[PDB]
RNA sequence: AGGAGGGUAGUUCGGGGGAGAACGUACUGGUGCGUCAGAGGUGAAAUUCUUAGACCGCACCAAGACGAACUACAGCGAAGGCAUUCUUCAAGGAUACCUUCCUCAAUCAAGAACCAAAGUGUGGGGAUCAAAGAUGAUUAGAGACCAUUGUAGUCCACACUGC
RNA sequence: GCACGUUUCUUACUUCUUCACGCGAAAGCUUGGAGGUUACAGUCUCAGGGGGGAGUACGUUCGCAAGAGUGAAACUUAAAGA
C-alpha cells in the first residue's frame, strides 16, 4: 500500500513476541512504536481456552501477520521477545519459539533478535505467602 | 482501511553517523485542524550501532533519534541516548570477582545535560593461583573518583556533536581503562547507557549546521 | 635430618622464625639508624619504628614518614645501622 | 517566579495585589512544584493536597 | 545605654561603607591594568 | 515431620486452647 | 580540638582575662596578644572589638563555638563573650 | 516521685477526665512550662508568654515559635533545605 | 539426630546471625539464601532444528554471527529442587561430594 | 606477667552505627498518540475487565516501598541484626612499638541497658502483598488447600510490650 | 604506587571426601573438645532429680491491653524417653 521503494529494497519493521504461559502476542510496527500494522494473538485461532499457549496456535497466528504484512509494505522484521516480566516467570512460554520459525519459513527477513524482559533491580512483593503456593 | 489514511516519511541522523536514513515509517495525513507536523514531532527512533556506522562489538549497542523538525518528506534528529543491550551485560559477569559501578552527571558546552554509566570488573593475574580477586573498597573508591574527574572534564569543552563521537567510537573507553588499571587490574570496562536530561531551546540554524548537506527524500 | 631436638637449646633455624614473646627469651625487634639528610652534614639517631615526627635540628625538615611497622626515609637521605652495644 | 522549585512558602497571593489569602493559620505551608516559563505561571500544593 | 549603642552603631556602620567603596575602586584600577 | 511423637495435639494449639481458658477465667472472676 | 589543646595551655601557665570590659581594657593599654571571640557575638558588640583591634594591630581568631563553650574550654561552669591573652605561657 | 507516684503535675484534676486523656495532655503541659535554650544569648531562658510567642529573660527578645515548644521538629528541616537552596544559587 | 554438620545452610557457628530470604523461583516461597539451591543457566533461544531455519532468512546470522542466549540465576526452595529433579537424596558417606564447579 | 588499663601510627580494616542530598529498574495509577476483538486465570473452569476501545506498542507524569545478577561453608556487630552512590559525625577490633603505669583482675544474687516478628497508643503515608470478610471452584461435605478481590497491617516519627 | 608468585609471624570464620591420640550408650566430638575424669580436686556461676495433672490454680510485683516474672497440691500412672 506505498512505500514507493524498489522491490529489491530492505523495508524493516519491529515486531513484538510476548509468550507468556498463558497466550502469546504477535505485534507489528514500524522503528518507532508509535503505528501499527497488524496485531494477532494466539486466542484469535482457538477455541478450547487452554491451547491458546500452544505451540499450534503461535504458528498459526504468526501466518496471519505474514499475510497481512506483505499487503502494508513490510520485508524484514527485528525481532523483541520478552516473556511476563517483573514480579513472574522470566521464563518464556511455550510459543516463542514456534512463533519465530513460523514467521521465517513464510517468507519473511530476520535481523537483530534481541530480549526485553522488564528485570528489576529491586522489587516490590510478589504474589503467594512466605509459604508459597501450595 | 487504516492504510489508506497513511503517508510515508524518512529518519535521516546528523551527519557524524555514516548512515544518514536509517529508517522509514508512517503517519495520518492532513484533515483539518489536525496537522501531521504536530505528530511527528518529538518521536524517538531507535537504531543499531553497527548497522549506523558501517566490524566490532558495536553490534550490541543502540542509539536513539528524537525528531526536532520535518522538511518535506523528511525527518531531522538530534541524539537521545545510548544503550548496551541485557544479554551482552550478563555474558560480562563472572563469579569470585567485584563488581563497580559508577553514575556521572556531565554537561556539555551547548548546554545539554548528560548521566552516563560505566561498569568494571576486577582480573586476575596471569600467574594467580588464589581463588578469587576481590578489591579493598578503598581501590574501588579510588576507581570512581579518577573516572568521574576524566569524564567531567572531557566533555565540559564539547558540543553535542563533538560529545556524541568520542562516546560512540570508544575514544574514552579507552583513556579510562588507560588511566584507571595502574589502581588495580580490570577487565571489560564499557560505557553501559547515556541519558540525556536536560535540553537547550529549539535553534534552527543549529539544527541546520549539525546536519550539513540532507540527502533527497524518494517518497511522494 | 638425624639430629633430635632439644627444647633447652634451639637450633638456628628454628629460632630465628618464632615470634618475639614466643622465644625462650623474649627481646626486641627494632634499633637504631646513623641518619644523614641531603645538606647541613648533620646527623642524627632515628628509631627504626618511629611514629613520631622526627627533624634535623637545623633543617627543620621531615625526616621519615610514620607507617604501619617500619618508618619511611626521605628519598634524599641515607643511613647505618647502629650497634647493639 | 524566584523561588526554586521545593521550597515552602507561606502567605500566598492567589491574584496580583491580593496581599496574600493562602497558608495562613496555625502550622500550614504551601510547596512549589514547577515554573512554566513560556506561559509565565506556577504550580502549587495547597495545604489541603489540591494543586492550583 | 540606648544612646551610647547609637552613636556606636552610626560611627562603625558608615566606617564599613566606606571600606566597600575604596576595596571596589581598587579592583577596578587593578582590572584596567 | 520433623519431631519425635508428641503424644497429643500440636503442642501450638493445646498452647492457644489453654491461652483462651485462661481469658475466660479472668472475665469470670471479674463478675464478682 | 587545636585550638581547644593551646588555651588549656595558656590556662596553666599564661595571663589572660575574661569578659567584654577587661578585654577593651587591655585593648588600650596595648597589652594583647591575641582575642578570641565567640560565634555569640552580639553584630554591633563584635564590630566594635574587631575596629579596637585594628587599630591596636592585634591578630582576631573567631571561635566556632559559642560563649557557653568558650567558658567551658577555660575550666569555668560560666559563659565568656570574649577572651583576651596578655602573655602566652608555654604555649603557641 | 515522693509526693505522686505516676500523676505528675495533672494531680490537680483530682479523680476526673480519665486517665488516657490526662496522659495525652502531660507530655504537652510540662513542655509548655519548661525553660528552653536561647541560642542568642546562650542561656536556658525562654518561656512561653501566649500560644506560639516565646520571650527570652536573659536577653529580652521574642521569638515565634510552637504552640507548645519553641521549635517544631518540620521547622529545623525548613530551615536546611532553605540554606541548601539559597547556596545552591 | 543431627542428619548433617552444617544443618543444610552454609553459616557456620560464630560466623553471621541472620542471611536475608529471596523468593523460590517456582513457588515463591521465602527461603534463607545460603540455603537455597542456586543454579547458573544458559540457554540458547532457540534448538538446531529452529536456528537453522532462522539463520538461511537473516542476513546478520547467515554467516557465521551466534545468536543471542539467555542468562538467568534460579534459586529453589528445598521441596521444589527435590521434586523438579534437580537434586536426589544421595546414601550415607555419600551426601559428602560437594562439586565446587561445574561439571 | 606470652594478666588488665592508657598512648602513638598506617587519616590502616570492614553489608558496624547516626544524619543529609541524589540514583536505578520494576509493581500500580494517569496523560498523549496507534490499532481493533477479545484479555485475564486454572489440572479444567468460573468470579472479573472490554467497541463508552480492554489487552498490546512508544513517549512522559505522580507516589510509596525495595536495592537483583556480582553474593561465597566471605566480612562487621554483645546479641537481636547489617547490602546503590556521594557528603558528614562520633566510635570499634586487629597489627606495629627498646612509649607509659604497676595488680588496678576473673565470675557474679540484687540492680541496669539493649532485644526478631506479631501486637498496642497518637500523628503522617498508603504503591505492593495481605490476617478478618466477600465471590468462584473442588468435594459426600470444605467455615481449607486453588482463583479474583479486600480491611487491619506491611513504611516513617515519638512512646509501650520483653513472650 | 597497584596486583601476582615464594618463605615466615600475630588475629578471625572454617574444611580433610588422602585428619592422630583419647572419649562416648551410640549418632558422633577432636588445637575451635563432647579429650587431657573411679589414675574421680584450676576458678566462678545458672539449672535438673520417673511420666502426667502444668508452667495450670491461688497470692503478689510489672503492663493501656495482649500478656510477663514467681509458682503448688489433691489425685492418676509402669512406664514415658534416647
Ligand atoms: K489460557
Ligand atoms: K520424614
Ligand atoms: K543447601
Ligand atoms: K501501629
Ligand atoms: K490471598
Ligand atoms: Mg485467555
Ligand atoms: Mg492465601
Ligand atoms: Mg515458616
Ligand atoms: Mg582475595
Ligand atoms: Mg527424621
Ligand atoms: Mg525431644
Ligand atoms: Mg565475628
Ligand atoms: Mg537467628
Ligand atoms: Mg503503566
Ligand atoms: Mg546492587
Ligand atoms: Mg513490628
Ligand atoms: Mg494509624
Ligand atoms: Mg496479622
Ligand atoms: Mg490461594
Ligand atoms: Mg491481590
Ligand atoms: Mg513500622
Ligand atoms: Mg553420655
Ligand atoms: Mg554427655
Ligand atoms: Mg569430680
Ligand atoms: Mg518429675
Ligand atoms: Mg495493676
Ligand atoms: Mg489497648
Ligand atoms: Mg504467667
Ligand atoms: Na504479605
Ligand atoms: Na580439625
Ligand atoms: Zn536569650
Amino acid at each position: 500500500y506505498g512505500s514507493s521503494a524498489g522491490k529489491d529494497q530492505l523495508v524493516y519493521g519491529v515486531v513484538h513476541i510476548y509468550a507468556s504461559f498463558n497466550d502469546t502476542f504477535v505485534h507489528v510496527t514500524d522503528m518507532s512504536g508509535r503505528e501499527t500494522f497488524c496485531k494477532v494473538t494466539g486466542g484469535m485461532k482457538v477455541k478450547a481456552d487452554r491451547d491458546e499457549s500452544s505451540p499450534y496456535a503461535a504458528m498459526m497466528a504468526a501466518q496471519d501477520v505474514v499475510a497481512r504484512c506483505k499487503e502494508c509494505g513490510i520485508n524484514a522484521l527485528h525481532v523483541k521477545m520478552r516473556a511476563t516480566g517483573g514480579v513472574g516467570t522470566k521464563s518464556p512460554g511455550p510459543g516463542a519459539q514456534a512463533a519465530l520459525r513460523a514467521l521465517a519459513r513464510a517468507g519473511m527477513k530476520i535481523g537483530r533478535i534481541e530480549d526485553v524482559t522488564p528485570v528489576p533491580t529491586d522489587s516490590t512483593r510478589r504474589k503467594g505467602s512466605r509459604r508459597g503456593r501450595r | 482501511e487504516a492504510m489508506s489514511r497513511k503517508e510515508w516519511y524518512d529518519v535521516v541522523a546528523p551527519k557524524n553517523f555514516e548512515v544518514r536514513q536509517f529508517a522509514k515509517t508512517i503517519c495520518n495525513k492532513t484533515q483539518g485542524t489536525k496537522i501531521a507536523a504536530d505528530f511527528l514531532r518529538g518521536r524517538v527512533y531507535e537504531g543499531n550501532l553497527a548497522d549506523l556506522n558501517k566490524n566490532e562489538d558495536d553490534a550490541y549497542r543502540k542509539v536513539k533519534f528524537t525528531v526536532q523538525e520535518v522538511q518535506g518528506r523528511n525527518l531531522l534528529t538530534q541524539f537521545h541516548g545510548m544503550d548496551m543491550t541485557s544479554d551482552r551485560v550478563y555474558y560480562l559477569l563472572r563469579k569470585w570477582c567485584t563488581t563497580i559501578e559508577a553514575t556521572v552527571e556531565a554537561k556539555t558546552a551547548d548546554g545539554y545535560g548528560l548521566r552516563l554509566f560505566l561498569i568494571a570488573f576486577t582480573k586476575k593475574q596471569e600467574n594467580q593461583l588464589s581463588k578469587n580477586c576481590y578489591a579493598k573498597t578503598r581501590l574501588v573508591k579510588w576507581v570512581r573518583m579518577r573516572a568521574t574527574n576524566i569524564i567531567r572534564r572531557r566533555l565540559a569543552k564539547l558540543d553535542i556533536n563533538d560529545a556524541v563521537s568520542l562516546l560512540t567510537r570508544n575514544i574514552l573507553r579507552d583513556r579510562l581503562a588507560k588511566r584507571c588499571n595502574p589502581i588495580i587490574p580490570l577487565r571489560d570496562l564499557r560505557i553501559r547507557k547515556v541519558k540525556v536530561i536536560r535540553t537547550p531551546k529549539f535553534d534552527a540554524q543549529a539544527l541546520i549546521a549539525a546536519h550539513g548537506e540532507v540527502p533527497t527524500s524518494a517518497e511522494g | 635430618g638425624f639430629f633430635d631436638s632439644d627444647l633447652s637449646y634451639p637450633t638456628v633455624r628454628t629460632e630465628r622464625m618464632k615470634h618475639k614473646r614466643r622465644r625462650l627469651v623474649q627481646g626486641p625487634n627494632s634499633y637504631f639508624m646513623d641518619v644523614k639528610c641531603p645538606g647541613c652534614k648533620n646527623i642524627t639517631v632515628v628509631y627504626s619504628h618511629a611514629t613520631s615526627e622526627v627533624k634535623c635540628n637545623g633543617c627543620a625538615t621531615l625526616l621519615c614518614r610514620p607507617t604501619g611497622g617500619k618508618a619511611m626515609l626521605v628519598t634524599g637521605c641515607g643511613f647505618r645501622k647502629k650497634p647493639d652495644h | 517566579g524566584q523561588i526554586t522549585e521545593g521550597c515552602i512558602v507561606c502567605n500566598v497571593e492567589a491574584k496580583v495585589g491580593d496581599r496574600g489569602t493562602l497558608a495562613r493559620a496555625s502550622g500550614d505551608y504551601c510547596i512549589i512544584i514547577s515554573h512554566n516559563t513560556e506561559t509565565g505561571r506556577t504550580r502549587l500544593k495547597l495545604p489541603s493536597g489540591q494543586k492550583k | 545605654e540606648q544612646v551610647r549603642d547609637r552613636i556606636v552603631r552610626a560611627f562603625l556602620i558608615e566606617e564599613q561603607r566606606i571600606v566597600k567603596r575604596a576595596l571596589k575602586a581598587h579592583a577596578k584600577v587593578q582590572k584596567e591594568k | 515431620g520433623t519431631i519425635s511423637r508428641p503424644g497429643g495435639m500440636r503442642p501450638k494449639w493445646h498452647k492457644k486452647r489453654i491461652k483462651r481458658l485462661k481469658r475466660r477465667r479472668r472475665r469470670m472472676r471479674q463478675r464478682s | 580540638d587545636t585550638i581547644n589543646t593551646k588555651i588549656q595551655l595558656v590556662m596553666k601557665s599564661g595571663k589572660y582575662v575574661l569578659g567584654t570590659q577587661q578585654s577593651l581594657k587591655t585593648l588600650r593599654q596595648g597589652r594583647s596578644k591575641l582575642v578570641v571571640i565567640s560565634a555569640n557575638c552580639p553584630p554591633i558588640r563584635k564590630a566594635e572589638i574587631e575596629y579596637y583591634c585594628t587599630l591596636s594591630k592585634t591578630p582576631i581568631h573567631h571561635y566556632s563555638g559559642n560563649n557557653l563553650d568558650l567558658g567551658t574550654a577555660c575550666g569555668r561552669h560560666f559563659r565568656a563573650c570574649v577572651l583576651s591573652i596578655t602573655d602566652v605561657g608555654d604555649s603557641d | 516521685a515522693k509526693r505522686t507516684v505516676k500523676m505528675g503535675v495533672m494531680g490537680r484534676y483530682g479523680a476526673r477526665y480519665g486517665s488516657n486523656p490526662r496522659k495525652r495532655a502531660k507530655k504537652l503541659e510540662v513542655s509548655q512550662h519548661a525553660k528552653h535554650f536561647c541560642s542568642f544569648c546562650g542561656k536556658f531562658a525562654f518561656r512561653r508568654k501566649a500560644v506560639g510567642i516565646w520571650r527570652c529573660d536573659g536577653c529580652s527578645k521574642t521569638v515565634a515559635g510552637g504552640a507548645y515548644t519553641l521549635s517544631t521538629p518540620n521547622n529545623t528541616t525548613v530551615r536546611s533545605t532553605v540554606r541548601r537552596l539559597r547556596e545552591l544559587k | 539426630t543431627t542428619k548433617r554438620r552444617n544443618h543444610g545452610r552454609a553459616k557456620p557457628p560464630c560466623s553471621r546471625g541472620r542471611v536475608r530470604p529471596v523468593h523460590c523461583f517456582n513457588c515463591s516461597r521465602l527461603v534463607p539464601k545460603d540455603k537455597s539451591v542456586g543454579r547458573f543457566v544458559v540457554r540458547r533461544m532457540l534448538d538446531q532444528a529452529s536456528a537453522r531455519d532462522v539463520a538461511e532468512a537473516s542476513l546478520i546470522y547467515g554467516s557465521g554471527f551466534p545468536m543471542p542466549k539467555l542468562y538467568m540465576k534460579q534459586r529453589y526452595c528445598i521441596a521444589c529442587a527435590i521434586h523438579s529433579r534437580t537434586v536426589r537424596a544421595r546414601p550415607v558417606e555419600d551426601r559428602k561430594r560437594r562439586y565446587t564447579s561445574k561439571v
